[PDB]
DNA sequence: ATCAATATCCACCTGCAGATTCTACCAAAAGTGTATTTGGAAACTGCTCCATCAAAAGGCATGTTCAGCTGAATTCAGCTGAACATGCCTTTTGATGGAGCAGTTTCCAAATACACTTTTGGTAGAATCTGCAGGTGGATATTGAT
DNA sequence: ATCAATATCCACCTGCAGATTCTACCAAAAGTGTATTTGGAAACTGCTCCATCAAAAGGCATGTTCAGCTGAATTCAGCTGAACATGCCTTTTGATGGAGCAGTTTCCAAATACACTTTTGGTAGAATCTGCAGGTGGATATTGAT
């Protein structure tokens, strides 16, 4: 008699708060973020699937996830995308 | 007198409203209807979210404006203002939607 | 219940023209409206189609708005706003 | 045992970690997934989820709103050539269009 | 090293033309026409099977993937072949 | 004895189970699926052949090349339809010339 | 004295050119733009032959396919001769721009 | 070097799209619009090449390249 | 048009060569036979949502009139692009050596899968909060007649 | 270069639907301790790549000449937009039963996971053969012109 989804709703509200502290969303965007984020992830995803496959490659690395970002993003949403994972990533390997 | 706008000027407010504007442009029951039918020509006994309808009639009318600018870039290439089904025909032609 | 016959009619001429409006569309030929019901007709079989294919594949009777996003993934027509 | 830290808190990001390496386990991409493949992600799609609400809460103060609803999200993605390019297949629902009249059809 | 579709072309080849012949270059668009069949659908078997929460892909994920990817009166004469392979294998 | 013969097929059964199960499709994969799958490219695989060998012979050849493969899919609405998004190379266009263009 | 009317030789061409399925573009010019192109995402690039010449089929099949295109639209606007604005409705449409 | 793409060349590629007539500037026009395509194409490509972490674009990284596209060509390994 | 003349094009044969087809033999898949795991079909069933109904009301659809101005036809002349002969240069073609380098083979240390045992972070609602949709009125345009 | 008719703002107002916050258990993260890989980091092949070098020709660049196509200018029949009257049917609020999703359990037919035994399909030297491209000779197509 209980059953529960998941969503991306607790973390695009957080990053609202940070870009825009005053401003609300409501359900439908948030429905649309939802999708946004879903999209994206399952592009980047499948995108690196066939490149580890290419290479006969059987793990999916932050080098797959990267080239898979250079390839689906666009100029600067790529440059700065690849910034921000190589951050992350160097900042979670240096235990941090 | 009576008062009246040259014909181009009432059509431009409207291209003005709805610009402006994200609602629903097609009415709901009709639209409900139509898909019924079509689904019932394709399989019986159907059942349908309502959800499911109202993100059938966001997509069909996101095409269908979609479709009215590329047709309006037929028109105009052609030194026309008033869209034709020539101009349909040559968008859906290009789109790839059938060559 | 009670046949469904014609309704292609009910997207009627106000409507269509409302759709034109949203799309920039000044001026309207008189066959524009007949040549639109029918090129909606074909997008609303192909999407209904592959719609109700997901349905019958997981042996339900009810269409989900899933089923419907799924249709026009596959058409290379994404939605985002009914995905739940 | 020691406390324990979330992998996004490690990572410095909102987005988790967790999840996202979960969902590539599940998701059927490759046999393996190496530990900062999820991390790279969960950036990945934290920084474009911030470059959008960036945009739209602009377009909300823009039309004298607070909150976003997604006409506000509509007018972020195409007014941006580059997220416009990035979803130029995708339709928003409620979002309508760009206000856009051909020259030529204006009063001559 | 290396494996292709080629032999089992060329015997398809064999039985529908058994006069006929291919140029490499031509048995090339054929290994290319075979491995995107195959991928478009694998690839739909795989979210067929992933949006109904299953791990396993069937000939039902297989059947429903031909009736989305290729047009009636293709897929009908695929769904009829499938079919009867799986029986005739069965049956065996 | 190998599960073609038994599926009474020339495609590989093996081999398209092989290649299911290492595409990172699925978890498990049924024993029918390549037995289905193998089917389907073979079909469509002796369409295409059979098409093209007709292109072939109403050219005076014996040997079917890319072109012939181009006019037996672009002349076929259903195989059209599939490849609309394929490009064959060597294949070339279909004659066709818009009758506004045509002399007098 | 012999002398072809303006069209004539054209046609001819267009029968020519859709019988046969030959590269239009001359191999080695290809090549250097290719290479040319190239160097500007990574530097000391070698190409496999066969990765020229599936560019070269790419590229000729996008380019006659768009005169199609681009041919219908000049046809629209009552013209038989194609021009720049012709390829720019004709790339619009496509959702290519 | 895309002034090597010549106009009769680009002639010949307008005749198979079946055009009779070709305005004067239809060949600059032509060469802008086959160097988005091939900057496109070989960017993916190279990005592949890269990935794969050699000095030599194959054939197969363009027909991964042209499937990324939605330009999926026959003939080269897929 | 069915006059004379230029070029195009179309059949029919013809013989050397570049690709095909066919012979001959060794690893890596494919097939078996046992022995497990487990996924998800089958069987009550809780409980969301869907189809349907009623009923009242005003937003819109429908049809009509009327004429503004748009599309379609016709004409015309300048000038752009096709046809062509001319002449030279860049492409093509091709054994030659050399070398950069995919692709293999041998490891092993870092990194991933695994696997139960504990800890939260997030979800599903109740509870508390508040933008703004929608109703009204004057600035301030905007349009179109005179 | 003005009034008058009408549409368009824009700001100020108020509670209702719709957010944002407040609680409360579970699934799903994180911790920790072992058991497999992985795929890099070296090394050394053999391919296939690039770079010349030198011919010849096929092809492109160039300039002339004019045919005919594009575009500008003018007309006008009648299509389509604006405005109006009229009243239908969609929209909205609100039940109701019950179809059919979705959730728990329970558990065989079908799947993975080994460890071996045969088999096939990919290689690389061997064997024909299809059609390219080049001869002829004969109509066809085009274009000028009593």
């Amino acid at each position: 008699k209980r059953s529960r989804k998941e969503s991306y709703s607790i973390y695009v509200y957080k990053v609202l708060k940070q870009v825009h502290p005053d401003t609300g969303i409501s359900s439908k965007a948030m429905g649309i973020m939802n999708s946004f984020v879903n999209d994206i992830f399952e592009r980047i995803a499948g995108e690196a699937s066939r490149l580890a496959h290419y290479n006969k490659r059987s793990t999916i690395t932050s080098r797959e996830i990267q080239t898979a970002v250079r390839l689906l993003l666009p100029g600067e949403l790529a440059k700065h995308a690849v910034s921000e994972g190589t951050k992350a990533v160097t900042k979670y390997t240096s235990a941090k | 007198k009576p008062h009246r706008y040259r014909p181009g000027t009432v059509a431009l407010r409207e291209i003005r409203r709805y610009q402006k504007s994200t609602e629903l442009l097609v009415r709901k029951l009709p639209f409900q209807r139509l898909v019924r039918e079509i689904a019932q020509d394709f399989k019986t006994d159907l059942r349908f979210q309502s959800a499911a309808i109202g993100a059938l009639q966001e997509a069909s009318e996101a095409y269908l404006v979609g479709l009215f600018e590329d047709t309006n870039l037929c028109a105009i290439h052609a030194k026309r203002v008033t869209i034709m089904p020539k101009d349909i025909q040559l968008a859906h032609s290009i789109r790839g939607e059938r060559a | 219940r009670k046949v469904l016959r014609d309704n292609i009619q009910g997207i009627t001429k106000p409507a269509i023209r409302r759709l034109a409006r949203r799309g920039g569309v000044k001026r309207i030929s008189g066959l524009i409206y007949e040549e639109t019901r029918g090129v909606l007709k074909v997008f609303l079989e192909n999407v209904i189609r592959d719609a109700v294919t997901y349905t019958e594949h997981a042996k339900r009777k009810t269409v989900t708005a899933m089923d419907v996003v799924y249709a026009l993934k596959r058409q290379g027509r994404t939605l985002y706003g009914f995905g739940g | 045992r020691a406390k324990a830290k979330t992998r996004s808190s490690r990572a410095g990001l909102q987005f988790p970690v967790g999840r996202v390496h979960r969902l590539l386990r599940k998701g059927n991409y490759s046999e393996r997934v190496g530990a900062g493949a999820p991390v790279y992600l969960a950036a990945v799609l934290e920084y474009l989820t911030a470059e959008i609400l960036e945009l739209a809460g602009n377009a909300a103060r823009d039309n004298k709103k607070t909150r976003i609803i997604p006409r506000h999200l509509q007018l972020a993605i195409r007014n941006d050539e580059e997220l416009n390019k990035l979803l130029g297949r995708v339709t928003i629902a409620q979002g309508g269009v760009l206000p856009n009249i051909q020259a030529v059809l204006l009063p001559k």
